[PDB]
RNA sequence: UUGAACAGAGAGCAUUUCCGGCAGCAGAGAUUUCAGCUGU
């Protein structure tokens, strides 16, 4: 009779030399691993518990903010710790991020700089030196564009003349700007929108609509050569730069503060108005947002794009800043803070992980866009394991038990308050309408996407 | 882990080499125990360069028992499937992974030179070229690796624009042995004997001199010379003339004692004038 | 990318009884690819697996194998496995209640007046002799071999690794059934009361009173699958509990008489009823089929237990008796006792042993080894028995080698890790799923006489 | 059981494998380490007895003022709760809520007393003394250390004759007669 | 409370949701490769380099 | 972009090759400022592609008063001029980390196609192979680096006070 | 902004241009592998 048994032999499971890992056999076998959906479910749920205890967002104020609040903010898109930021009382500031700590301070207006952007000047005269220069110019209420260069300390290949190096005038106040990511140009807003190129002193062209004055301005990131703008009248108007005109606009309920355009998919831009909300619109199509992000309460100030495309971030009027998934269309995220009041300016840094706020109090904030995420390198067990938490909560995602703690977030007196109302009268509104439509004959069905643009030009068929 | 990752990277060439009937379902779980030994040892602490030449030595040996039954089962020589050359690939990643972790032992270095120039119209030639760069910095100074590179690109290839390039960059980088020297003498002996040989079999079928040579040793005599009077009397000049003039009769000794040398190995190129 | 041995790899799903969506379909479409890709690779693991099963074959027509002897045995295996082959000679205590850790390095012996003894039976190193003079019933491990819980005269205690007291257990009134749930930390006692406690280990909180209303439980066993615990009754039912529901999961009609023992498999497929009606009877779990019903068993069979390689030994006193593939649908794989006349289609024993002196108390297969514990009147003794155990263990679920280090942080990983007790339902993958109510498909709010003739109109 | 990280301590607080809530800070395993009992049951064996009398307290508060019946089992008891010596006065039946410990009902075991009136200096050698069988309450010797004395049997805790100790401390105060045979 | 309420978005029925949920992603119950497909995430950045805008080859 | 790392020591020169950026933004932040004391995890920011030893104490000697004032040497040219890729000098210079404002000068003079950091990101970077040293290169080096770094800090000062032995 | 010749990198992308088929033969290195001509 042939016969065999188990012989486990020692030399394979437990090392001859004690300076070497044990051997650590598997066996796929799920007779071996029983409970494979309660064991994922409960990794997923101390993930979830793991991240709201983790999330520790504000990383740290930078220097000792401005004198009379934060109204303008530009990070330039080549740097990645670089940001200049301008106030109330007329004075600019250029800060490395790093140290937190300005490079230079500059008493620039004396009304409020009302615009700031980066610049790489390109003169035909001079040649431009962008390895320790950085150049910033801003406009004005006092009618005026300048344009300033900074001594940076980067890089060490040199070794000086820093601040002003020309001034644009206009004859009215000027109220945005924003730089052309080529080609020496700048557009600003004001009483009218102009062109301007760093070599003349004077408007290359003025793109005005009608004589409806411009509140803010951006420039694409790619297609750079097209506009967009919001008038006072309630309007977004889009520029093309070949035709050197304006191209289509869109007067919406309430007042557009800003626009910030995709960087990842350039014809898509979202709007920070009025009425509480975002708008994702096509420019393609302008006759219905792709997106509509809901969760503020008050109106909302600044939006900023990732530089992933992936998510946005929006600062309002409730002293709150809220960071949204993009094909959600609710908040992923909110930051407060006792001491932040009424955030206006909003960016997300190069990095894409860091989010700049700035505030009317003086302070300009940093903060993490992913608050559970520290900013070490790490090994890959601790990689391996943070990736396989954020798949375990993705497909667990909608769970009750751990959906109620994902949700979760301490907000503000005022704001849970403004909510529940806001709540309770939305309620009541899609109450009576209930009503109405059950009683009247041709009531339409408006989209959301569509409840908010009043009229468009150039009218689509 | 690690050895996870690799044990189940081995199983596709097997999956091929249970479907050619060759090995069965028993022994290739043997070989794929050896096989989990070895890359335990491997990646964990406590490793060896030992380790690695023996996983490439049990490598090689299965290697060559899937070739014996290979021609002895199926009757052909390679069955043009994953599984004849998966294995060589292995070998080659298991040379790479050693010479990142070790990068000290010459004796690893250059065996994973000769299996990969023997592996033969499989490999690449650039593959070639970027363990040759790789090795050349981390060892600039060892100067058998530049006289291997340069030997490599000349008497295998003949190149004679990257084997002058080589040479010089290697006595740019340590100007001071003088086996580099002489090697570079012979380089450029060989070349100019080769361009006069080619010329005297296109006049017998159907200028540029040794003066490369000659330029080459004069700089050779001086920087030999600068380079034993900064290595002898080697922190300070703290020494009287008696002491100087005696460094620079030694110096002088050193250095026309090479080219002694340079004249007893140069007797034998009597191809040229 | 046909993979042999996929079925067991494969994992079932939710079926109705072709999406207009394009970003929903092609969303599937990978989740298709990648369930395909991911079963096919895990399934490719079996080359990478170390070790082989032992067996025992016959080479013969004469060579039956159930009168094969454990000597013989011996003889024929190598000095490792025969030093395992332990046989302690404990003469004066009671019978002995034996259980193995759930890796198969330490052993805790039970004899039934006090003596009760936690050990390394495979090194010589004993980390608990402790003589408790009351009559002791059952222990059982926590997590560990550090924590310890022993079923006394009525309270059941729980002891340390060096055997101090930790907790006298004020409910647990009357215990004879211990057995610990380890994924959930669940220690579950039953005995002469008709009630069943869970008790969460860790916390220390008891979460579960359940009135059997049956009267005192006659077996108890926990199906390894899905941590439901079945319980067997002196009316011949096994019913099937679970720490949420205070009323049965399932009540089965298994026996006559009462039930004298339960066994599982731990594929959770299977389960061997002994009644005290000389009846074995395999059971289908998952469907609840009765798929053997062996009648007429010449003595009560009083233990039954289920290696992890699917064997069954059953015992009959002093007789215990192994039956391979006894645990298939087929009227073939019925336990016989002998094939009459030559049959190749009865399961004859595949082996058996006789315990000549005494009567034996119960029955533990060693966990990863080729060994059969039974413990009886004068002690303890381990049979080779070569188809039973489960060959290739995973290492990071519960490793036989494991060093202090790793038991310490195994220990605070499968603690973070430790499923609650209202998780146990009779199928482990229903909590992902959506209700059972709460329609199946989701809803997008849109969806949410002549004369009389003449004399209508009045 | 591994001093646990700090995402550790937050995540789960109130697991402790050592004390646990039904434990009542562990009082039974306390108050055997103080008065050294043998067997374990005896804490819950007097507890049950404490949990009588409070109850049967209770019953007779809750009969009217004026019975006789109530009365007389009320003096009753408290007398032979005095009579055993549980008490030290006859006071409040609110001692009998107040004052009546399971702590007290181990203060008159024998060993207890042993020390109290110094014939040991240690409860554990008092116990040492009475299992190798040296002591006795009037005629009869004591094994156990369960034997709890009445107020009347505190007097004749002694020690018996031909107990090597007492000829021991005889023979220290060298007033050691050997006629009475110890 | 383990199963959720209703079907959640983007699925239409709780076939194609439970198979979704149906393979586990565990480093128990896939290889070591499956696991690392099954758990890298969509978007992989570079953790100190600044992104730049897309650009297309002319649009 | 900080793709470089030029670590000077009494042994030789070290190019590294930078694998990972470390944060710029966060880079005052606890873990951010630790994981350069972590070996385990600053083994993922820095890789060894080049060791050019020295000579020998004389040519060590000179490299040392080359690197003191802030001078190119001949092994630090050719040491550069092997490891550094041929960029361009007007768009995307090859970046290079050093630890020596006044050293980044010459190194632009001789290789127009290097921009030189050293800032407060790479000064971390080269406290990180400072604070390791040994376990970095692999094994590859003769000599303690310790051992040859009191022989050079004694010539050095010897050097630079005239000590004369007469 | 384009063109030119030059110097290259190994860091990308095609496709039927050949080889990873067989001998005969000489050559190469330490009895195994390596290197080209005339046809299948």
């Amino acid at each position: 009779m042939k016969i065999k048994t188990i012989k486990r032999s020692a030399d394979d499971y437990v090392p001859v030399k004690s300076t070497q890992e044990s051997q650590m056999p598997r066996n796929l076998n799920p007779e071996l691993h029983p409970f494979e959906r309660a064991r994922e479910y409960t990794k997923a749920l101390n993930a979830t518990k793991l991240e709201r205890m983790f999330a520790k967002p504000f990383v740290g104020q930078l220097g000792y903010g401005h004198r009379d609040g934060v109204y303008a903010i530009a990070k330039n898109y080549g740097s990645l710790n670089k940001l200049a930021t301008g106030s109330a009382d007329g004075v600019i500031k250029y800060w490395n991020m790093s140290t937190r700590e300005e490079f230079v301070s500059f008493k620039a207006h004396y009304g409020l700089v009302t615009g700031l952007c980066v610049t790489q000047p390109r003169f035909h005269d001079k040649k431009p030196d962008l390895k320790s220069q950085n150049f910033m110019l801003s406009c004005s209420d006092d009618k005026t564009v300048k344009l300033w260069s900074i001594n940076v300390d980067d890089y060490s290949n040199k070794n000086n003349e820093e601040g002003l190096i020309r001034t644009f005038d206009g004859e009215s106040a000027f109220q945005g700007i924003d730089s052309h990511r080529e080609n020496s140009t700048f557009a600003t807003g004001g009483a009218k929108i102009h062109l301007w190129d760093v070599n003349r002193l004077k408007p290359v062209s003025d793109l005005s609509w009608g004589a409806d004055n411009i509140t803010s301005l951006k420039f694409n990131q790619n297609e750079t050569d097209i506009l967009a703008s919001t008038g006072s009248d309630n309007s977004i108007v889009l520029y093309d730069l070949r035709t050197n005109s304006p191209t289509q606009k869109i007067v919406q309920t309430m007042r557009t503060n800003a626009i910030c355009w995709n960087p990842m998919e350039a014809f898509n831009f979202v709007t920070a108005n009025e009425d509480h909300n975002a708008y994702y619109y096509d420019m393609r199509n302008l006759s219905r947002s792709l997106n509509v992000f809901k969760d503020h309460v008050s109106a909302v100030m600044d939006v900023d794009f990732s530089p992933t495309g992936d998510e946005i971030v929006t600062g309002s009027y409730d002293k709150s800043i809220r960071i949204y998934k993009t094909n959600h269309g609710h908040s992923r995220e909110i930051y407060h803070t006792k001491r932040m009041q009424h955030v206006f300016q909003v960016k997300y840094s190069m990095d894409s992980k860091y989010i700049i706020s700035g505030s009317d109090d003086g302070n300009v904030r940093l903060w993490r866009s992913k608050a559970w995420e520290r900013s070490n390198v790490k090994t890959t067990r601790e990689k391996n394991k943070l990736e396989y938490d954020e798949k375990l909560k993705e497909r667990f995602r909608h769970m009750p038990e751990i959906k109620r703690i994902s949700r979760h977030r301490h907000v503000p007196q005022v704001i849970k308050k403004a909510q529940e109302i806001k709540n309770i009268e939305l309620s009541s509104i899609k109450r009576r309408e209930a009503n109405e439509r059950r009683t009247r004959k041709d009531m339409p069905y408006i989209s959301e996407r569509k409840k908010q643009i009043v009229g468009t030009v150039h009218k689509y068929e | 882990s690690k050895t996870r990752y690799y044990l189940e990277q081995c199983i596709p060439e097997m999956d091929d080499l249970v479907e050619k009937g060759l090995f069965t379902k028993n022994e290739v779980s043997l070989i794929m125990k050896k096989r989990t030994d070895f890359e335990h040892r491997l990646n964990s602490r406590g490793s060896s360069i030992n380790d690695y030449i023996k996983y490439i030595n049990y490598e090689s040996n299965v290697n060559k028992l899937r070739a014996k039954r290979c021609k002895r089962i199926l009757q052909v020589k390679k069955t043009n499937s994953l599984s004849d050359w998966s294995i060589q690939q292995r070998i080659g990643f298991i040379y790479q992974r050693g010479t990142n972790k070790f990068p000290q032992d010459l004796k690893f270095w250059a065996m994973y030179l000769n299996y990969m120039k023997a592996r033969g119209n499989q490999t690449s030639y650039k593959k070639i070229h970027n363990i040759y760069n790789q090795l050349l910095k981390l060892h600039p100074t060892n100067v058998d690796i530049w006289i291997s590179c340069a030997k490599y690109e000349y008497e295998v290839h003949a190149n004679f624009k990257s084997c002058r390039n080589i040479f010089q960059n290697g006595l740019r980088f340590n100007p001071d042995v003088p086996k580099l020297w002489y090697e570079y003498v012979k380089f450029e002996l060989n070349f100019i004997t080769k361009l006069i040989n080619r010329r005297k079999v296109m006049g017998l079928i159907n200028a540029l001199r040794g003066d490369i040579a000659l330029t080459i040793f004069d700089v050779c005599m001086k920087t030999l010379g600068k380079h034993y009077i900064n290595k002898h009397k080697g922190y300070y000049a703290i020494s009287d003339s008696k002491m100087n003039i005696e460094l620079n009769k030694e110096t002088l000794n050193y250095l026309f004692s090479e080219s002694l040398r340079y004249i007893k190995l140069f007797d034998e190129f009597l191809d040229l004038e | 990318k046909e993979r042999e041995n996929q079925n067991k790899f494969e994992r079932s799903t939710y079926t109705n009884n072709q999406t207009k969506d394009k970003k929903l379909r092609a969303g599937l479409k990978k989740i298709d690819e990648q369930y395909k890709k991911a079963v096919s690779s895990a399934a490719a693991t079996d080359y990478l697996l170390p070790e082989s099963n032992g067996y025992l074959e016959p080479e013969n027509e004469l060579e039956k194998t159930f009168k094969v002897q454990q000597s013989e045995i011996k003889s024929s295996v190598d000095v490792s496995t025969a030093n395992k082959a332990l046989d302690l000679s404990l003469k004066e205590f009671g019978p002995y209640h034996i259980k193995y850790a759930k890796n198969g390095t330490h052993l805790l012996i039970t004899g039934r007046k006090g003596h009760v003894a936690s050990m390394d039976w495979r090194k010589g190193q004993l980390r608990a002799e402790l003589f408790l003079n009351e009559t002791c019933h059952s222990a059982t491990y926590l997590q560990n071999e550090q924590y310890f819980a022993v079923a006394q005269k009525k309270y059941t205690f729980i002891y340390d690794h060096e055997g101090t007291e930790l907790h006298r257990l004020k409910q647990h009134i009357e215990a004879r059934h211990l057995d610990f749930l380890p994924y959930h930390y669940l220690l579950v006692t039953a005995g002469e009361t008709g009630w069943l406690k869970y008790h969460d280990v860790s916390t220390g909180q008891l979460v579960s009173e359940l009135r059997t209303k049956a009267g005192p439980t006659m077996a108890m066993a926990q199906n390894p699958w899905n941590a439901v615990m079945h319980l067997g009754h002196s009316n011949g039912t096994v019913s099937l509990w679970s720490p949420s529901m205070p009323e049965p999961l399932v009540k089965l009609l298994s026996a006559r008489g009462p039930v004298n023992s339960i066994a599982i498999d731990r594929s959770g497929y299977y389960m061997a009823t002994t009644g005290a009606d000389r009846s074995m009877k395999i059971w289908d779990i998952r469907n609840f089929k009765q798929l053997h019903s062996v009648e007429s068993l010449p003595t009560p069979g009083t233990n039954v237990s289920i290696s992890d390689t699917g064997l069954l030994a059953l015992s009959r006193g002093p007789h215990v008796t192994l039956w391979k593939d006894a645990l298939k649908l087929s009227g073939d794989s019925k336990p016989c006792f002998g094939s009459m006349g030559g049959n190749p289609h009865r399961n004859t024993p595949y082996m058996s042993h006789l315990f000549a002196g005494n009567k034996v108390e119960n029955l533990g297969f060693v966990p990863f080894e080729d060994l059969l514990g039974v413990g009886h009147q004068t002690g303890i003794t381990n049979l080779i028995v070569p188809g039973a155990g489960e060959a290739n263990y995973d290492a990071l679920e519960l490793n036989p080698f494991e060093t202090k280090k790793q038991r310490q942080e195994q220990e605070v990983r499968t603690l973070l890790n430790k499923l609650p007790a209202d998780t146990i339902t009779l199928d482990p993958n229903s909590i992902g799923s959506v209700d059972k109510r709460s329609s199946t498909i989701r809803l997008n709010a849109k969806d949410l006489d002549v004369i009389e003739e003449a004399l209508s109109r009045f | 059981v591994r001093k646990l990280k700090h995402h550790e301590q937050k995540l789960l607080k109130k697991v402790d494998f050592l004390e646990w809530k039904q434990d009542q800070g562990h009082r039974d395993t306390q108050v055997m380490r103080t008065y050294h009992i043998q067997n374990r049951e005896d804490y819950h064996k007097y507890n049950r007895i404490c949990g009588d009398i409070r109850r049967l307290a209770n019953k007779l508060s809750l009969l009217p003022p004026t019975d006789p019946f109530r009365r007389k089992h009320e003096q009753l008891l408290l007398d032979k709760l005095y009579a055993m010596g549980v008490l030290t006065t006859k006071s409040k039946i609110s001692d009998l809520e107040n004052k009546v410990t399971v702590s007290a009902i181990c203060r008159r075991r024998l060993p207890v007393i042993m020390h109290r009136l110094k014939m040991a200096e240690t409860i554990q050698d008092a116990v040492k003394f009475i299992e190798q069988g040296h002591v006795r309450v009037g005629p009869n010797l004591i094994n156990d250390p369960a034997y709890l004395v009445t107020r009347n049997m505190e007097d004749y805790v002694t020690w018996v004759d031909n107990s090597k100790i007492k000829k021991t401390l005889l023979r220290y105060r060298n007033q050691i007669d050997d006629f009475d045979f110890s | 409370k383990y199963q959720s309420s209703a079907v959640p978005f983007p699925f239409e029925n709780r076939e194609q949701y439970e198979r979704s949920l149906r393979m586990p992603i565990g480093q128990e119950w896939t290889s070591r490769a499956s696991h690392q497909e099954l758990i890298k995430p969509r978007i992989m950045t570079k953790p100190g380099q600044v992104i730049d805008p897309l650009k297309a080859p002319f649009k | 972009p900080i793709e470089y790392l030029l670590f000077e020591e009494p042994t030789g020169y070290a190019v590294f090759k930078v694998k990972l950026q470390q944060d710029d933004i966060g880079s005052r932040l606890k873990e951010v400022q630790e994981q350069i004391n972590d070996f385990g995890a600053f083994t993922k920011l820095i890789e060894l592609v080049s060791f050019a030893p020295f000579k020998g104490a004389a040519e060590a000697l000179e490299n040392a008063n080359d690197i003191s004032e802030g001078l190119v040497s001949e092994s630090l040219k050719a040491i550069l001029d092997l490891n550094l890729p041929k960029a361009s000098s007007k768009k995307k210079n090859i970046t290079l980390a050093i630890s020596d404002k006044n050293l980044g000068p010459s190194i632009k003079e001789e290789f127009p196609y290097v921009d030189c950091i050293s800032n407060e990101l790479a000064q971390d970077l080269i406290r990180g192979v400072r604070l390791h040293g040994e376990k970095l290169f692999k094994g590859l080096q003769s000599g303690d680096l310790e051992r040859a770094q009191l022989g050079l800090g004694h010539a050095y000062s010897r050097a630079k006070v005239k000590f004369s032995v007469q």
